[PDB]
């Protein structure tokens, strides 16, 4: 079986510049070989035919190189719909084989957070649970620190964070962090902070609120 | 305009089997290869194999021989995979696609197959208002399985809406959605959240109010 | 060293997504682990021979062999004497 080393696993590029995406074969699969995109929740759209031929309907800024073991995809002129992940495929011969995926961050201006809390619902209190929910909207970079904080004191656990993919338009990151604790619990303290760590101020962007 | 119709998501408990279709259209059918690709989360594609329509013509890759069954419909022209004695390995997003000697060129949207014995359970959603812009929310609370949808103002309220990946919590789904309007807009203006769970056949309105 | 027996066709010559011919053949004679004779010939076409240098691995094992057949009318032998399987095939 051949084996599609696409070495590259993250790669970060500012609008405009040019990235190489390499992709090497374990034998001779001479041209057979086609190059993908895959936008976060899409189907992967066809780029390159036969190592060096674009499809219909791609830009002339993706461009196919190589044969037999070396095979690149050039992007040059990079754009902000150009987030994707790229992988490479051989078919050459029985069982076509796919590149490990190249996940292509767009580099940008650093963006701040949009700090945002949220109380339980008290449709939520009647089900006797809590959860606080805690925006972080529109940030670049992706590394950001969120910590809550009741009456004063830290807490981690019942804490939960999700990351969105990279935006297709603002290249933009956003999160989403979920304390959650008992009816009971929330019901014995007052004082409810989300601190947002980013590299973008010095201070923490801090939203809370109390009980009462 | 080529267009493969892949059903969105498919449920199977552990040691049954599914039968996935791939309805293709926009083609000549009978003159195409179709393919059939797996895909497991933060994990590369594999090749399951293809069929050739126009003849019936079948290749597996061995690491599926005994797993994926692959025939097809010409009058519905509905390409069909069935995978067999499931387990965990088998819960990923399977593609097909057409095939010819340039390969893949045209993909499908994909069934994103779980493996699980679990009850499907609806969602409970509760709005997130709060204590230039103001953020609100809405949050889908325990739910199995995969996905939910949340809708803004019938959709009219786009581009300032983040849908956040789903997290679990003892075998059970929660996911946030955020939405942000001008203030001047909120609560003069009525804003809705429509999350829909196709897999129990519901559908949650909430109304944000304030305070 | 050469297969010297009877193959059988285990599944037909055909035609792959990646434009080349497959043939399974299920060997009966003895010497195997042996190297399966193939010919393509026209109407003798050299290196037409995709799959890595066929062996018949044990007697009534089944090999898959990956060519190139050239264009139009051609002849694929597969094994010798008067046991020798002729094939015809034609790519378009």
């Amino acid at each position: 079986d051949i084996v599609m080393t696409q070495s590259q696993k993250f790669m970060s590029t500012s609008v405009g510049d040019r990235v190489s995406i390499t992709c090497k074969a374990s034998q001779n699969v001479r041209t057979s070989v086609a190059w993908y995109q895959q936008k976060p929740g899409q189907s992967p759209k066809a780029l390159i035919y036969l190592a060096s031929n674009r499809h219909t309907g791609v830009p002339d800024r993706f461009t196919g190189s190589g044969s037999g073991t070396d095979f690149t995809l050039t992007i040059s002129n990079v754009q902000s719909e150009d987030l994707a992940d790229y992988f490479c495929l051989q078919h050459w011969t029985y069982p076509y084989t796919f590149g490990g995926g190249t996940k292509l961050e767009i580099k940008r201006a650093d963006a701040a957070p949009t700090v945002s809390i949220f109380p339980p619902s008290s449709e939520q209190l009647t089900s006797g649970g809590a959860s606080v929910v805690c925006f972080l909207n529109n940030f670049y970079p992706k590394d950001i620190n969120v910590k809550w904080k009741i009456d004063g004191s830290e807490r981690q656990n019942g804490v939960l964070n999700s990351w969105t993919d990279q935006d297709s338009k603002d290249s933009t990151y956003s999160m989403s962090s979920t304390l959650t604790l008992t009816k009971d619990e929330y019901e014995r303290h007052n004082s409810y902070t989300c601190e947002a760590t980013h590299k973008t101020s010095t201070s923490p962007i801090v939203k809370s609120f109390n009980r009462n | 305009d080529v267009q493969l119709v892949e059903p969105g998501a498919e449920l199977v408990q552990p040691g049954a089997s599914v039968k996935m279709s791939c309805k293709a259209s926009g083609y000549t059918f009978s003159s195409y290869w179709i393919n059939w690709e797996k895909q497991r989360p933060g994990k590369g594609l594999e090749w399951i194999g293809n069929i050739y329509p126009g003849s019936g013509t079948v290749n597996y890759d061995d690491k599926f021989k005994s797993k994926a069954t692959l025939t097809i419909d010409t009058s519905s022209n509905t390409a069909y995979m069935q995978l067999s004695s499931l387990t965990s390995e088998d819960s990923a997003v399977y593609y097909c696609t057409r095939g010819g000697s340039h390969a893949m060129d045209y993909w499908g949207q994909g069934t994103s197959v779980t493996v699980s014995s679990a009850k499907t359970t609806p969602p409970s959603v509760y709005p997130l208002a709060p204590g230039s812009s103001v953020t609100l929310g809405c949050l889908v609370k325990g739910y199995f399985p995969e996905s939910v949808t949340v809708t803004w103002n019938s959709g009219s309220l786009s581009s300032s809406v983040h849908t956040f990946p789903a997290l679990l919590q003892s075998g059970l789904y929660t996911m946030s959605s955020s939405v942000t309007v001008p203030s001047s807009t909120w609560p003069s203006q009525t804003v809705t959240c429509s999350v829909a769970h196709p897999a129990s056949s519901t559908t949650v309105d909430k109304k944000l109010e304030p305070r | 060293t050469m297969c010297s027996g009877k193959f059988s066709i285990d599944k037909e010559m055909a035609e792959t997504q990646h434009g080349t011919t497959v043939v399974k053949v299920k060997y009966e004679g003895a010497g195997a682990p042996c190297k399966v004779p193939i010919e393509i010939r026209d109407v003798k076409v050299v290196g037409r021979i995709i799959s890595s240098t066929p062996f018949a691995e044990y007697t009534n094992s089944v090999t898959n062999i990956e060519l190139e057949p050239p264009f139009g009318d051609s002849y694929i032998v597969i094994g010798v004497g008067d046991s020798a399987l002729t094939l015809h095939w034609f790519r378009k």
